[PDB]
């Protein structure tokens, strides 16, 4: 059940798929958008 | 001033300009056996 | 406007050699 | 140790390397056990 | 919240030595400066020193410098102002102050206190 | 009602009374608050008072000063001053007084009110482009301001001097090529100029060696009278992610508001510059400390 055998290698390809999936949602919360701050409160606390 | 500990190991030293002065970094004071540099001082020149 | 010390109260300086062709020597420490 | 400046030019035979305005001066001094940084005018004294 | 009171004043002879006692209450942060100032009738008031509590240094105004003294006790809190060899022209009401800040005594005493917040009652003194 | 309820929800979206068997995942509960923790600067106040004492300089020699790791009060500050001006980019002019940073820089000068349209970018003029520029990046605020008569220190300058070229001469002698300032940055022709412009108009000039590439440096100094009262400008620049201490205003050290004893619940915390929320929990040290 090593890298060399290549249906492993599709079980591991789904499971990294569902993985990345999940990754990019957690990850776009971090992304400001062009905004002064990707945190609602930083904002909130910074302007009027 | 600042007082330099005497011993013969391998040093790093680094300068930079910003808005807010001039930025003296070593090695010493935080990573004596490693090499990274951390700021131990800013000195009020504002002339680039 | 601190006050570094005295000030130097010698004549003359001393007298300085220049002779860059004995420190021309090539001891490579790239970045690594 | 190091001199730095915003403005360079000659001394008085015309060789290069006068700094005119406050410079900024870092010196080691006592045999390599302080480090001693002024920033200030260097007016070159006559004499041999 | 914050209470100055003056104590300690009476008349002594031309040339003695007197010693008053401001106490503070009042101050949650201990980042703040305690100034004097003295008050002749019919004129404008005048700062005489100032003492910077967390750093403990003092300073004091041209007229009355070395002639006057000023501390703190370390468990009251409360300034002090040592008058020595005192003289006719020191008759007035002396006064208290402090601020909520610790940087503008300096150009308060100098400025007849117009940067301070907190005043004290004051304490006549008059020099026979 | 459609806030109503969780089937509230589920028929507001739908659109319809009759949801199918529509079994969603519905809105989340969200833990509230059980306390608040912060931790800062103690015993040491950011220090204007070199602010108060002393003739302020022109614009295009402002004085600078750097505040890190201490505590400020910009209100006490402000208060001394009669403040004609007072506009904020990417921050709020309340919020400036009352936020936590991680360097805070204070530029002042003397400038008279008349020419309040050169200070910003927008209407470049002779200061925004010569004299004194601020950053685009950082949030900033700018303040004009007057002293007053009670206020004796300030000791009042002779006149309003203010550059209106700063130009360099290439060996050519035929062109000249502007030297526009570069923000939070002095003037490159401060070094000749000198503090007061005796004269509106005069001239200077200065022969540059070949090591800053040869050429000559002219600049002049424009003169606006004085004022009754001294007015002066204020610019302030806040940093964020420099320092591992942080500029914060003063609180009431009174509070129940530390993290040994909030261990394990959900609490607001402002440790330093940084905030949020979050539970703690005793660990083992990992970063550098
Ligand atoms: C941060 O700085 C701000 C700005 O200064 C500061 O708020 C100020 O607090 C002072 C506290 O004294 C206020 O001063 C008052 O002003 C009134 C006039 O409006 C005076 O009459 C008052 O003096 C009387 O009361 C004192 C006791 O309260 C007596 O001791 C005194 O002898 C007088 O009888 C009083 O001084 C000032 O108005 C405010 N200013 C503003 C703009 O709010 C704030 O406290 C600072 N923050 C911290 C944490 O220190």
């Amino acid at each position: 059940f090593t890298t060399t055998n290549e249906a492993f290698q599709k079980v591991q390809d789904a499971v990294n798929n569902n993985a990345q999936a999940l990754s990019k949602l957690a990850s776009e919360l971090s992304n400001t958008f062009g905004a002064i701050s990707a945190s609602i409160g930083d904002i909130i606390q910074r302007l009027d | 001033t600042y007082n330099i500990t005497e011993d013969e190991i391998l040093e790093w030293f680094g300068i930079t300009q910003t808005a807010q002065g001039v930025h003296l970094f070593s090695s010493r004071y935080v990573d004596l056996y490693g090499g990274n540099m951390f700021q131990f001082a800013t000195l009020p020149v504002y002339d680039t | 406007y601190v006050d570094v010390g005295p000030d130097s109260v010698k004549s003359a300086c001393i007298e300085v050699d220049i002779q860059q062709t004995f420190f021309d020597k090539t001891w490579p420490r790239p970045i690594d | 140790a190091f001199m730095l400046g915003s403005s360079v030019g000659n001394f008085s035979d015309g060789k290069m390397g006068r700094f005119f305005n406050h410079t900024l001066v870092l010196l080691p001094d006592g045999c390599g056990t302080l480090l001693r940084a002024f920033y200030c005018i260097l007016e070159p004294r006559s004499g041999n | 919240q914050v209470q100055l009171q003056e104590s300690g004043g009476g008349s002594v002879q031309a040339g003695g030595s007197l010693k008053l006692s401001c106490s503070v209450s009042g101050y949650t942060y201990s980042t703040y400066c305690i100034a004097w100032f003295r008050q002749v009738p019919g004129k404008e008031r005048e700062g005489l020193a100032f003492i910077k509590n967390p750093e403990g240094n003092t300073d004091y105004a041209d007229s009355v410098q070395g002639r006057f003294f000023i501390s703190q006790d370390t468990v009251d809190n409360t300034v002090y102002l040592s008058m020595n060899s005192l003289k006719p022209e020191d008759t007035a009401t002396y006064y208290c102050a402090g601020a909520v800040s610790n940087w503008v005594c300096g150009m308060s005493i100098k400025s007849q206190g117009y940067g301070m917040d907190y005043w004290g009652k004051g304490t006549q003194v008059t020099v026979s | 009602d459609c806030g109503f309820n969780d089937l509230s929800q589920l028929h507001c979206s739908y659109e319809s009374f009759d949801v199918e068997s529509g079994v969603y995942s519905v809105s989340s509960f969200e833990a509230k608050p059980s306390g608040s923790v912060v931790e800062q600067a103690e015993g040491v106040e950011c220090d204007f008072s070199p602010l108060l004492s002393g003739t302020p300089p022109q614009v295009y020699n402002f004085k600078r000063l750097v505040f890190t790791n201490c505590n400020y009060n910009l209100t006490k500050l402000l208060s001394l001053f009669s403040v004609n001006d007072f506009t904020c980019s990417q921050i709020s002019p309340a919020a400036i007084a009352s936020n936590c940073y991680s360097s805070l820089i204070l530029d002042y000068f003397s400038y008279p009110l008349s020419m309040k349209s050169d200070l910003s970018v927008s209407s470049a003029g002779p200061i925004s482009q010569f004299n004194y520029k601020q950053s685009f990046s950082n949030p900033t605020c700018l303040i004009l301001a007057t002293v007053p008569h009670n206020l004796t220190t300030i000791t009042k300058p002779l006149k309003y001097s203010y550059i209106n070229k700063c130009s360099r001469l290439l060996s050519d002698d035929r062109t000249e090529v502007p030297q526009l300032v570069n923000a939070n940055q002095y003037s490159p022709c401060v070094s000749i100029v000198p503090s007061t412009v005796w004269e509106d108009g005069d001239y200077y000039r200065k022969q540059l060696s070949p090591l800053e590439g040869g050429g000559w440096l002219v600049a002049s100094g424009s003169t606006v009278a004085m004022t009754e009262q001294l007015q002066m400008g204020f610019g302030i620049t806040v940093q964020y992610g420099t320092d591992t201490n942080s500029v914060c205003p003063k609180l009431e050290f009174a509070n129940d508001t530390k993290i040994a004893s909030q261990l394990g619940n959900c609490v607001e915390y402002s440790l330093y510059g940084v905030s949020g929320r979050g539970v703690f929990q005793n660990c083992t040290a990992v970063g550098v400390r």
